[PDB]
RNA sequence: AAAAAAA
RNA sequence: GGCGACUCUCUGGUCUGUAACUGACGCUGAGGAGCGAAAGCGCGCCGUAAACGAUGAGUGCUAAGUGUUAGGGGGUUUCCGCCCCUUAGUGCUGCAGCUAACGCAUUAAGCACUCCGCCUGGGGAGU
């Protein structure tokens, strides 16, 4: 039972990976594109990224989150999208980071 | 999986099936577990790779095979291809080619076959049928040949000459402008034909430019002989007898706030302070029901009308100019009839009170914008001199209006401050000058005093509980909203809230943030364009915009017939006291169609007013041809990029003038990016454009970049 | 198109006036170009220092 | 000497019998060293903008001074080594 | 292009 | 050569203005000394560098137009702002002149004087 956490949504070329933690950084829940079943190109693609944040949210939704810090890496298109399926899923954003290397 | 697909099929196929979202098909099918939600994605997947299930752009599913097809609107362009726009607005625009047109011109409602191949981002498809046609006059230019005419369309959507035989001339020489009727459609290689039911007058005589552009959209023309008997007819006095059953303000501190040149003053208002500290706001608005009673020859004409129309060299009005500037127009210091809206308004600019009754008034004084803002905002102690006794009301006012917007604000409106332009003619209609439109202190108190009287008018009748006409603005498009959302991010702007679900304070927040900088312009823009348009509506939906739950039009009947049916429902509901089952059942049937109307012919005004606008502003821009000036990006295409000035006036920087490069446009963050220099131009950077060509048929401004 | 500092007269920027210097970061907490605030030379330095103080200081975000 | 302004931030986890002793430990430091306090500001728990040592506020401590470096230095060094001050600046006061 | 509102 | 997080500690220079003081105390500068990439490599020697804006230093003189950096003065202007003049630097454009042409053109490659470096066909051979 944690309420606040972050969303790390490394959003590759290939493939968009979402996890969600606590505010220490211990894995509540995730989803990928390729946990989804999406293949090649489809990984890329926006909609796999939203379906893939929409699956971790739900998944920490279970864990009894309500506020998300999120937290964006890498240069895919993933972000936008993801971002919002993690308002989609209920889930308040405090603030959205990116933290690409 | 077979059994879930047959499941999720014959749903679909069940006759009131619309085409759903992913999101829609999960909730509508009850799916909560992520398993089954999988289940629903790869049913999806392999129902679409089968054909027996659609994906829209919009990412919405629906079963071609009911269609293979989409119902919907053409849109055509004028390069000769088209877009459907569906009927159902949530659905994507289908692209199709202009060989797959078969005879289908613009606005026609067509049935489109979707193409199992696409060769490019959109959804490509063949017009199979026309089920309506849509174009049956078109205004151009006649030309004449040795045998025939033909007639050069005006709308470049229509991109074949219309073909004009030679006892179908009528007497219409070359260069005339030219309404033409259709008699044929287009059909294989043979172009449309048609018979000239009007000539306007040649294109170079002054003013058929703008006439044209009245007869392309069909705006009404002179009033009809009998409107103008019964106008003729009516008194420019108060007769005795219609004082009677009316208050009596014709005593009291009473004033007029227009423009100047303006004659049909709607409004008049008056501000008391009481010792309280609250306000009292008596909005008297010009009684034109009275004068314009049901199914009169003006009533007629005023409903076919719907609206006054403003456009630039003239005003075609919505009711003739004897009772609209006559008796009618509340004019300085004669007596005048008036549906009053009288208003307690707290230190809060909460209505305590009100009361809407029927008045006599005579106003003190006609005031313009520009007076009052001198008086209040520039301290000039000439007029305020010249007006002393009137000058300690327009401080209350001032300070009322402020409280009053404050609480507009508070409650989450969104102040959508755009900079317009004012086109200035001559007597001839040459353009002399396109200035910026200042809304001032003096046009923002009265907005605010009939915005709340609006809002009160409404909220009474919504509490009635009768038939009445609203003027309501619907929750904007999730789609589009959606985007802009994603659009305002890349410029760091972070918005709280789903589309879906967003609220209005929410989208204030953002035009708060944007407030001068360079991207305001833009982001407003685009925040615009997410926006559904406002529409008169019989049921109170409330007025996204305004943030209110009741709004109507009360406060101008002289030049919407919106506003002279809440009269005549005010006359009749609270004055008569006539709210029997038969009056309620009699409005109840009439209003939709009154309401779907109105709103049509308001759509129509816009559509004509902007397109004067665009073709003034391009006659404008004729002799600046070479000259350099500073402007903002407005928009990013594929082809090229809108730079828009100063004064508002926007034109093109077409691709081929970007010659340092080769351009490639980025969808996602609104840019042109070099390939070799890496110059990246965007929505809202700040360039030096020259005036290359400009069309003033075409109204085409055209851009070359001189520097960033 | 003015500076803020050579309108108000401003000599001296402060580190800690945190709300002064909000002003002229963008959301994400970047310092922005004096070609959008429309700052002077001089302060935009000045200015920028501050900031550079501030962030330092926990006062502002490096990345908001 | 010259003018100095000290900043500090106190960890957020202390009463006021504990933060007084630390504001009058560092006032201390600097008076024995040589220095004259001009001014002393107390802004009071902020919201950190980040969160330094697992801290997302603090006690902010504006000291003005005049003094030699030896004196500045000195705080620096002891401001460094204490647990109770999370993190400071020294900073000259520009003529 | 594309919003209110005003006119 | 180069130098971009912040603060403190020590320290070099430059520009503006005043003109109070000194009274030609200046300039250039072989050699010499010091600083000074890759590398070379053994952090130290090395030290050679399109370490070539392809353009020694100093001083004076010789049309204009326009931008920026840090100053000075006056004008209005309360000041902000504008306006003008001046100083130093950095830019573009362009006379006179110069140039084989290209170009340069008060940031000269113009007109001069001082002093220093350097060249005198290519190759052989930087052997």
């Amino acid at each position: 039972n944690i309420e606040s956490g972050i969303a790390h949504i490394r959003s590759t070329f290939n493939n968009t990976i979402v996890t969600i933690t606590d505010t220490h950084g211990n894995a509540i829940s995730w989803s990928s594109a390729g946990a989804l079943g999406f293949r090649g190109s489809r990984k890329s693609t926006p909609f796999a990224a939203q379906m893939a944040a929409e699956t971790a949210a739900k998944g920490s939704i279970e864990h009894g989150l309500k506020t998300l810090e999120v937290t964006v890496k890498g240069p895919g298109s993933g972000r936008e999208a993801a971002i919002r399926a993690l308002q989609a899923a209920g889930l308040e954003v405090t603030a959205i980071r990116d933290v690409t290397p | 999986k077979e059994a879930f697909m047959e499941k999720l099929l014959s749903f679909m196929k069940e006759e009131a099936y619309k085409p759903l979202t992913v999101q829609e098909l999960e909730e509508m099918l009850n799916i909560t577990e992520a398993e089954e939600f999988k289940e629903l994605v790869k049913a999806l997947v392999a129902l679409e790779e089968k054909g027996l299930i659609v994906r829209t752009r919009s990412d919405r599913y629906g079963i071609p095979e009911k269609m293979n097809l989409i119902k919907g609107k053409i849109s055509a362009h004028a390069k000769g291809f088209a877009f459907l726009l569906p009927e159902d607005t949530s659905l994507s625009d289908v692209f199709i080619p202009p060989n797959e047109l078969n005879t289908a011109m613009n606005g026609d409602i067509v049935m489109v076959r979707l193409n199992s191949q696409s060769s490019g981002s959109r959804q490509e498809g063949t017009v199979i049928r026309i089920l309506e046609r849509a174009i049956q006059r078109v205004v151009g230019t006649y030309t004449e040949t040795r045998n025939f005419g033909f007639v050069i369309p005006d709308d470049k959507k229509i991109t074949s000459d219309i073909f004009i035989p030679k006892n179908g001339k009528n007497g219409a020489a070359e260069g005339h402008k030219v309404v033409v009727k259709l008699t044929s459609y287009p059909e294989g290689r043979m172009n449309a034909e048609g018979e000239v039911e009007t000539i306007l007058g040649h294109k170079n005589d002054p003013g058929i430019d703008i006439l044209s552009v009245i007869h392309k959209h069909g705006l009404p023309g002179e009033f009809p002989a009998d409107a103008m008997e019964q106008a003729s007819s009516t008194p420019d006095t108060i007769d005795e007898k219609d004082l009677k059953d009316r208050r009596d303000l014709r005593d009291q501190v009473i004033v007029t706030i227009d423009g100047a040149d303006a004659k049909d003053l709607d409004d008049a208002v008056t501000v008391t302070k009481l010792d309280d500290g609250s306000y009292k706001l008596g909005v008297h608005i010009a009684d034109v029901s009275h004068y314009v009673t049901e199914n009169s020859p003006i009533d007629k004409e005023a409903l076919e009308r719907g609206t006054s129309v403003y456009l630039v060299d003239r005003v075609i009005p919505m009711i003739p100019h004897r009772l609209s500037n006559g008796i009618c127009s509340l004019n300085p210091k004669v007596d005048r009839l008036t549906l009053s809206c009288e208003m307690t308004i707290n230190s809060q600019g909460q209505v305590t009170e009100h009361e809407i009754f029927q008045s006599v008034i005579k106003t003190t004084e006609r005031m313009t914008y520009s007076d009052v803002n001198k008086i209040l905002v520039d301290d000039d102690e000439e007029l305020k001199q010249k007006y002393e006794p009137l000058v300690p009301m327009f401080k209350d006012m001032e300070r009322l209006a402020q409280i009053l917007r404050d609480k507009r604000m508070d409650r989450g409106a969104v102040d959508f401050d755009f900079k317009e332009a004012k086109v200035l003619v001559d007597d001839e209609g040459a353009v002399k000058d396109v200035v910026i439109r200042e809304r001032s202190v003096a046009e923002k108190l009265i907005e605010e005093f009939m915005l709340v009287a609006n809002e009160t008018v409404a909220e009474h009748f919504h509490w009635m509980n009768v038939p009445f006409i609203y003027r309501i603005h619907e929750e904007p498009n999730a789609e589009k909203l959606q985007k802009f959302l994603e659009f305002v991010t890349t410029f760091g702007y972070v918005v709280k809230g789903t589309a879906g679900n967003i609220h209005p304070r929410a989208l204030q927040s953002i035009l708060d943030a944007v407030r001068d900088r360079p991207e305001e312009t833009v982001i407003s823009t685009v925040m615009l364009r997410s926006m559904k348009q406002a529409k008169y509506d019989p049921q109170s939906l409330g007025h996204f915009g305004l943030s209110t739950e009741f709004y109507t039009h009360f406060t101008s009947p002289i030049r919407r017939y919106p506003d002279l049916i809440v009269h005549r429902l005010i006359r009749t509901y609270l004055i008569n006291g006539k709210v029997d089952e038969a009056t309620q059942e009699k409005w109840a049937e009439r209003l939709p169609d009154i309401a779907e109307h109105t709103s049509s012919m308001e759509r129509r005004a816009v559509d004509a007013e902007r397109e004067t606008d665009d073709l003034k502003k391009a006659e404008y821009m004729l002799d600046k041809i070479g000259e350099e000036f500073d402007g903002m990006i407005s928009s990013v295409t594929n082809f090229g990029m809108f730079v828009e000035l100063p004064n508002t006036i926007e034109g093109l920087v077409h691709v081929s003038f970007m010659t340092d490069d080769y351009y490639r446009f980025d969808e996602q963050h609104f840019a042109m990016i070099g390939e070799r220099t890496g110059n990246v131009f965007r929505i809202g950077d700040e360039i030096t454009v020259k005036v290359v060509d400009v069309n003033k048929d075409e109204r085409n401004i055209d851009f070359e970049i001189v520097g960033m | 198109k003015v500076c803020y500092f050579t309108s108000n007269g401003i000599t001296h920027i402060d580190y800690k006036d945190v709300d002064l210097l909000k002003k002229f970061v963008s959301e994400r907490g970047k310092i922005l170009p004096r070609r959008v605030t429309g700052t002077n030379a001089k302060y935009q330095r000045k200015l920028t220092a501050a900031i550079k103080r501030a962030r330092q200081m926990a006062l502002l975000p490096y990345v908001s | 000497m010259r003018k100095y302004e000290v900043m500090y931030i106190i960890r957020p986890n202390i009463d006021e019998e504990s933060k007084k002793a630390v504001i009058e430990r560092f006032n201390n430091v600097l008076t024995s060293n040589g220095a004259e306090i001009t001014g002393t500001k107390d802004w009071g728990k902020r919201r950190l903008a980040y969160e330094i040592n697992d801290f997302r506020d603090g006690f902010y401590q504006i000291v003005n001074v005049q003094s030699d470096a030896a004196a500045v230095q000195e705080f620096d060094r002891l401001a460094k080594i204490s647990d109770d001050i999370i993190r400071h600046i020294v900073v000259k006061e520009e003529e």
